[PDB]
C-alpha cells in the first residue's frame, strides 16, 4: 500500500491447515524489490488491489485475499527469490481442476514487473483433497484385477511403423503379445486417420488379444487411444472399447485439457476399466528453468482428476541433480504421506487422505543393459515401455518379447537374493544369457553402459 | 512397378493414334515413354503441365527414334 | 507512473487509492455556480457530492501502477 | 543411401497446396549446424528415423513424413534461424484440432541438441479448412442478431465480485445496462463457489435482463460463465441459460480443452446461441519469446473450432513492431484473404474459404481519454470491454455508463465527418462534455489526456 | 553421443547414418563361425545372429541413425 | 448480354483449384449459334440472367456465377458441341449429394432453344471430396474382414425363381454356400411381400449362413436386401441384420434415392458392415446418346455418398468403342489419381485424396468359357456373379458352385506362371476339365464363345 | 421474341435488361399532371420517381428470351 507493509506481505502470519499454499520462483525487473514483487504476485492472484475502496463496503474484505507469507533468495542464482503465498478455501470450487488452475496462474504470468515466473510446488488441504474422486482404481486394484505380482510389468510400444493396415497391426500386436509381454500401446498421433479408421483397428486388437490371451493363460491388454474432437465421440469409442472386453485404454490430457479427462475418469469408475494417462505437449510448458509450470504440479493435479498410468521418464542417464526431482515427484504419487525436503524438490508436506496412488511409466529407448537399473530405482510398482528394444530383435517380434521376459525375471529373482544390482548387473545378464538364444542375440546387439565407478 | 505393367498392357489396344509405332513395343521404357507423351499431348501448348510430363517421358525413353521425336515435340519443330 | 525505487506503488496518491478531491479540494462545496447551474456555489460539490474524496485517475484506486489486473492499459 | 544427404532438407522442393506449412524459430546448442537442426526438428514430428530401415517394409513409404525446405537466419538476433517445414495432408483428421497439435508441437519440444523452440506460424490448406464448422454464427450475422449498425459495442466487466450476495449482483448488473451499456461480464473465476452458486445468479442475472431491456429499448447481454468440471454439467449451465432466454454465454478454452470448446461450438450452433472465448492462462504458453507457441496459432486454432468473441488486448501503449505485430493477426480474425506481410508477423498467405469472422475485444481498465484512438484502430467491428473506467465514477453505475456511450457515439461522428480522431481527440471530448454532466466529471477524473505526440 | 567425422546432430557415428550396419559374424555366405551347444546355427550355412540376411540394426542409434533427443526407436 | 461477348463466355479464363467443372454435350435449335448456347447453360444452372438490374445492388454478384470457359464441336457429328463451365465453392452444400445435383442440373435440362443436352462429365475438387464420408469400408479393409485375398470373389443371384416359400430359399441359399460360392444376393424385387415377409427369409438365410460356413472353415455372406418405405422401417432391418450377425446389406440407390443412401453408408460405418449398392432404374436416365446423365458421373456422386461394391456390367460383348468407356469408367473408382484421356471417356484429371475405391461387380447371364476373360479385364479387384450359369447345372445346386470355383481358380493360377489368357483360354480349362466331372458336365452344355481372331 | 440469328438475346432491349422509362422518356420528371393529382406535371415522373429507367417488359430485366430460369411463360 505504501511504507505501510502492504498488507499482503505479512511475514508474521503462519498458515492454517485448511490453506492453499503456492511455492512461486520469480526474478522482477531492474530497479525493483523483492519483497513488493512478492505483494505483488499475492494481489493478482486474487483481488487486483492493494486498498480498500472497491473490496470494502460492509464486511467484504479480508476474507478472499491471498498474504504472503515468506520470502527468500535462491541459492547459486542472483536476482531470484521464492516466494510462498498462502490462499484460503472459500475461493474454489469443490470438485474441478479447471478452476484451480484459472484461479492461482489465471493472469498472474503476465504481469509486467516481473522479468520471469515459475510455479514449483502446491498444497492442497485435506478438505479439497476428498472432494474430488482421484484416479479410478488405484494401484492396489490394478495389479488384482491382472494377478500380477512381485515384479514390473511390460509393455512394447509399436511407434516407428506407420500407415500400417488394421490387420497388420492386429497381427504385429498379436506377435508381441504372445511372446511374453503385458501390454501393447497405440502410438499417440494415431486416431481415425483416412489410412486407418478407429472402428477397423479396435476390432482387429480385439481379435489378437483373444487369440493370444486364451492360447497363453495369463491376461493381455493394449492402451486403445480414445482421443476424439468431441465428448460425443469420445464416449462413443469408450462404450465400443468396452463392449468388445477390453480392459484399459488411453487418453491424452494436456492436449484435450480436464474437462474431457475429469468426463472419462467418471466414466471409466463407473463401467470398471483402467486408464492410461498420456503426457504429450508437456515440454511447451515445462522444460525451461526460468518459466512455466513445474511437472510435479500437473502430477499432483493429474492424481486428484483421474488416471491409473503416467508417464514419468527415465532416470538412467541423468544426474543427481535431475535424478533427485524425478525421484521426488515419483514419490509424491505412490505414497500417502510425504514430507518436506527440498533436494528432492517438495517445498510442502503433503498428506493425501487414503487416496489411492498412480503407477509411474518408464519409456523411451531402453533396452536389456537398462533392466538391472531400472528394477531398484522404480521398484515393483512400475511399468517399463519398450519401444525399440524389442521390435529390433534380429529375427523377430516374438523373440524379442521372450529376451525382455527372460532378463526382467533374472534380474528380479537375483535381486530377491540379495545381490547388488549396482555391482552385478552385467554378469547377472550374462549368466542368465547362456540357456536360452534370444537373450544372447539380444545382449549381442545392444552394448553395456557401465553406469559411473562402480555404482550409481 | 505396377504403373509401368499396367501401360505395357494399356500398350496394345492403341492401334491408331499419334506417333504410334514410333515407340517399339519390346522395350518397357518406350511402352511408358508412350504413355507419357500420350497423356502430356492431351493438353495445350506448354502450361508448364505438358513440359513436365514430356520431360518425364525423356527421362525413361530408351531407343532412338522415340528420342528423336520427343526432342522434335518437346524443342523446336 | 510509480515511486521509483519501488516501482509498483502509485505516485499520485502514494498508495492511498482514493484522493482528496481535486475539484472541491476536499472542502465538499462546490467553490462556483455552475454555468449550466444544475450545481451552485456552498451547496454540494458537483464532482464528489459532498464525500470530499475521488478515486485516483492514475491508479484508478488500486494502488498499483502496472498490474495486468486493473490498470492494465 | 547414406546420411550425409540427411533425405528431409530439401531445398528445392516447392510445397503443394493441400501441405501444412509450419515455421518455427529455433536455436541450437554450441556445435551443431543449422541444416542438421532442420532436418531434426522434421523428423522428430514425424516419423523419428532418417533411414529407411523400419518404414520401407514392403516399398511404403516417404508419404508420411515431413521435410524441411527453407532455413534462413533471423535478421538482428544470432544463433538463432528460421525452419519451414511441410506436413502432407493425410496425417490428420478431419474436424479434430487436438490432433493437429498432437501431431506438430508433441515431443519436438523436448528435444536434446537445440536449446530453445518456437512456434510462429502455421497455414491451414482449405482442403483442410473446409472440414471444421467454424465461428457458430460469425460477424455479419451476430450484427444481425444484436441490431446494433456503425459502431463498435459496448460492455462492462464487474470489478467488486468477490463476496457479493446473488441479488446485489443483479442490481449492479442492471444498473450499469440501464445507463447505456451492451454487454456485462462475469468476471473469468466466478463458476459455484460456495458464497454464490450458479443457478442463482443466473437467476437474478437474466431477471434483470428482462427489466432493462424494456425500458432502454436496446437489446442488452450478460456473458454466463458456463466453465464446469465435467461435459454433463458444463451442458446442464448451457441448457438452462437457453431456457431462460440468455443470448450469449462465456468458455475459456485453455483451461477447458479444446475438446470441451468443440463440444460447446457445436450445442451453440445447433441452438442459437453466440459464444465468447476468454484467454485465460495464456502467459504460461506464450510470453517469453525464446519458447512457446506464439498466440496467432492459438487464434486460428480458435477460429478454426469455434467462438464468436475473441480477447486480444489493447494496443494503444506498445511500442513498435510490439504493435504492428497485434494489428497483423487481428487480420487473421476478420479478414479472408491475408497476403504475407512479414513486417506484421504474417508468415504465410492463407485463405479461409468463405469461413466467417471473429470479433475482437479490447480489455485492460481504458478510459474514456482512450475511446478516439481505439474507435480507429480495431475499426467498428469490435467490443469494447470496461473495467474501472464505468464502475468508478464518482455518481454511480449508471451514470459512468452514460458518460462511455456518449463519449463513444461522439467519435464515432466526428470521424464520419472525417475529423482525425488521433489528432483531435482532445477537441472532440471537450466539446461533448460541455452540454453533459456526466462526461465532464469523467473527463476531469481520469486526468491522462494522454498525448498524441 | 556419437556423430560422425566432424560435429553434426550427432549423426550416429557407429554407422554413419546407415541405421542397419554388417552383422559381426557373418562372412561372405551368412554363415556362422560361432560354434554353439544348441546346434540351430552351429552346423554353417545360416548366421546365428541375422539368420543369413548379413545385417542387423545398428546398437548404438538402434536402427534411427541419429542420436540427440532420439536415440529411441 | 449483346455484342459484348456476353460476360459468361469467357475463354481466356482459367480455372482454379477449387472450381467445379462441368461438361455438357448439347445440340442446339435452327437458328441459334453455339456460344449463346453456352453462355445460356452457364447462366441458367445459377442465377438466371446476364445482365445486373437484380444481382446488382451492393457488391453481391459476379462470385456465384458460373462462367463457361470452354466450347468445341464434337467429332464426327454435326450440329453437337461440347461445353466446359466452372462454378464456385461457394454454392454448395457441405458433405450432400442432393444439394450438387439439384443445383447442377436443377433446371437446365428444360431449357427451350436447345434441343438436347447430356452431361458427361464432372470433377469434384480436393476441398469438396474431404467434405464427404466415402465408402464405409472400401477395398483393402473389405478384403480384411473376408480373409480372400489373391482371386476375385464369386457369388450366384437366385434370380429366375420367385413364389418360393422361406424355408426352401434358405435351403437354395445353404445348397450353394456350401459348395464353394463366396456370396449370395437376393433378387432386388423381394421385399416383404405377402408370400415371403421379410422377418422370416432373414432368420432362415442366417441359419443357412451359419451352417454352411461352420461346416466349410470361411467366411460366407449373404446380401439381404434393406430397401424399404421409409426411414424408420428400413432402420429396423438392418439393426435386425446385424443382430443376427451378418457381415453384408443390399440396397438400391436410384429409386430409394441420396438422402436414404447417406444415412445407410452412415449407418453402416458406425455398425461395421458392408454395403453393396446395385444400380436398378438407371437405363431410364442414361441410355440414350443425346439426352440424360452419363453413368460416370453417377458412379462419382456414388462413391462419395458411400458404398463398397456397385455393379458395372460386363465388357465382354461390347466393342472398343463402349469396352473403352466402361473401363474407363472402372479405373475412375478404384485408383486414386486418374489422368485426362478422352479415347476412355475421362475428359477432366481427378484426384481422390486419399478417399477409398468401391469394388465392380460384373454380372448377367455369364458362365464359365467367360472365365479366362473376365479374369483378365477386371483384373482381381473385383465381384463375379453368375445368375445362370451356376442353378442350371445338369444335377444340382452344389456341384454348379463346385463347377465355378474349380474353373476360376485353374484361370487365375494359370494367369501368374506367365500363360496367356486369350491364345489360351479354352485349352485351359479343357486340361483343368479332367480330373473333375463336374468341370466336364458344365463346359458340355455350355458353349466355346471364341472372342474374336486370337485376342480380345 | 429475340434479333434471330441469335435468338436468345432480347430484341426490345438489345440485352440492356432495364430500359429508359418509356413514361417520362428518361426524363425523370412528369409530363403531364395528373388526373388523380398524386402526381403532378414537372416534380417527379409517376412511374420511376426520377430514376429515369425502369425493367424491359420482355425480358423482365433478364435479357433473356426463353430461358426456363426467368420468364419461361
Amino acid at each position: 500500500v505504501k511504507d505501510y507493509k502492504l498488507t499482503y506481505y505479512t511475514p508474521d502470519y503462519t498458515p492454517k491447515d485448511t490453506d492453499l499454499l503456492a511455492a512461486f520462483r520469480f526474478s522482477p525487473q531492474p530497479g525493483v524489490p523483492a519483497d513488493e514483487a512478492g505483494a505483488a504476485i499475492a494481489a493478482e492472484s486474487s483481488t487486483g488491489t492493494w486498498t480498500t475502496v472497491w473490496t470494502d463496503l460492509l464486511t467484504d474484505m479480508d476474507r478472499y485475499k491471498g498474504k504472503c507469507y515468506h520470502i527468500e533468495p535462491v541459492q547459486g542464482e542472483e536476482n531470484s527469490y521464492f516466494a510462498f503465498i498462502a490462499y484460503p478455501l472459500d475461493l474454489f470450487e469443490e470438485g474441478s481442476v479447471t478452476n484451480i488452475l484459472t484461479s492461482i496462474v489465471g493472469n498472474v504470468f503476465g504481469f509486467k514487473a516481473i522479468r520471469s515466473l515459475r510455479l514449483e510446488d502446491i498444497r492442497f488441504p485435506v478438505a479439497l483433497v476428498k472432494t474430488f474422486q482421484g484416479p479410478p482404481h488405484g494401484i492396489q486394484v490394478e495389479r488384482d484385477l491382472l494377478n500380477k505380482y512381485g515384479r514390473p510389468m511390460l509393455g512394447c510400444t509399436i511407434k516407428p511403423k506407420l500407415g500400417l493396415s488394421a490387420k497388420n497391426y492386429g497381427r504385429a500386436v498379436y506377435e508381441c503379445l504372445r511372446g511374453g509381454l503385458d501390454f501393447t500401446k497405440d502410438d499417440e498421433n494415431i486416431n481415425s486417420q483416412p489410412f486407418q479408421r478407429w472402428r477397423d483397428r479396435f476390432l482387429f486388437v480385439a481379435d489378437a488379444i483373444h487369440k493370444s490371451q486364451a492360447e497363453t493363460g495369463e491376461i493381455k491388454g493394449h492402451y486403445l487411444n480414445v482421443t476424439a474432437p468431441t465428448c460425443e465421440e469420445m464416449m462413443k469409442r469408450a462404450e465400443f472399447a468396452k463392449e468388445l472386453g477390453m480392459p484399459i485404454i488411453m487418453h491424452d490430457f494436456l492436449t484435450a485439457g480436464f474437462t474431457a479427462n475429469t468426463t472419462l475418469a467418471k466414466w471409466c469408475r463407473d463401467n470398471g476399466v483402467l486408464l492410461h494417462i498420456h503426457r504429450a505437449m508437456h515440454a511447451v510448458i515445462d522444460r525451461q528453468r526460468n518459466h512455466g509450470i513445474h511437472f510435479r504440479v500437473l502430477a499432483k493435479c493429474l492424481r486428484l482428476s483421474g488416471g491409473d498410468h503416467l508417464h514419468s521418464g527415465t532416470v538412467v542417464g541423468k544426474l543427481e541433480g535431475d535424478k533427485a526431482s524425478t525421484l521426488g515427484f515419483v514419490d509424491l504419487m505412490r505414497e500417502d504421506h510425504i514430507e518436506a525436503d527440498r533436494s528432492r524438490g517438495v517445498f510442502f508436506t503433503q498428506d493425501w487422505a487414503s487416496m489411492p496412488g498412480v503407477l509411474p511409466v518408464a519409456s523411451g529407448g531402453i533396452h536389456v543393459w537398462h533392466m538391472p537399473a531400472l528394477v531398484e530405482i522404480f521398484g515393483d510398482d512400475s511399468v517399463l515401455q519398450f519401444g525399440g528394444g524389442t521390435l529390433g530383435h534380429p529375427w523377430g517380434n516374438a523373440p524379442g518379447a521372450t529376451a525382455n521376459r527372460v532378463a526382467l525375471e533374472a534380474c528380479v529373482q537375483a535381486r530377491n537374493e540379495g545381490r547388488d544390482l549396482y555391482r552385478e548387473g552385467g554378469d547377472i545378464l550374462r549368466e542368465a544369457g547362456k540357456w536360452s538364444p534370444e537373450l544372447a542375440a539380444a545382449l549381442d546387439l545392444w552394448k553395456e553402459i557401465k553406469f559411473e565407478f562402480e555404482t550409481m | 512397378a505396377q504403373d509401368l505393367a499396367r501401360a505395357i498392357k494399356d500398350y496394345p489396344n492403341r492401334r491408331g493414334d499419334v506417333g504410334w509405332l514410333d515407340f517399339d513395343y519390346n522395350l518397357p521404357g518406350d511402352c511408358l515413354s508412350f504413355l507419357y507423351y500420350r497423356q502430356s499431348r492431351e493438353n495445350k501448348n506448354p502450361s508448364d503441365q505438358r513440359t513436365s510430363m514430356l520431360l518425364q517421358a525423356l527421362g525413361v525413353a530408351e531407343s532412338e527414334k522415340a528420342k528423336n521425336r520427343l526432342n522434335t515435340e518437346l524443342y523446336g519443330d | 507512473q510509480g515511486t521509483k525505487p519501488n516501482s509498483l506503488v502509485c505516485a499520485n496518491c502514494e498508495g492511498e487509492g482514493c484522493v482528496a478531491c481535486s475539484q472541491c479540494k476536499g472542502g465538499g462545496v462546490n467553490l462556483i455556480d455552475h454555468f449550466n447551474g444544475q450545481f451552485k456555489a456552498g451547496a454540494l460539490c458537483w464532482l464528489c457530492r459532498g464525500k470530499k474524496e475521488v478515486l485516483c485517475g492514475d491508479c484508478n484506486g488500486a494502488g498499483f501502477i502496472g498490474g495486468f489486473l486493473s490498470t492494465f492499459d
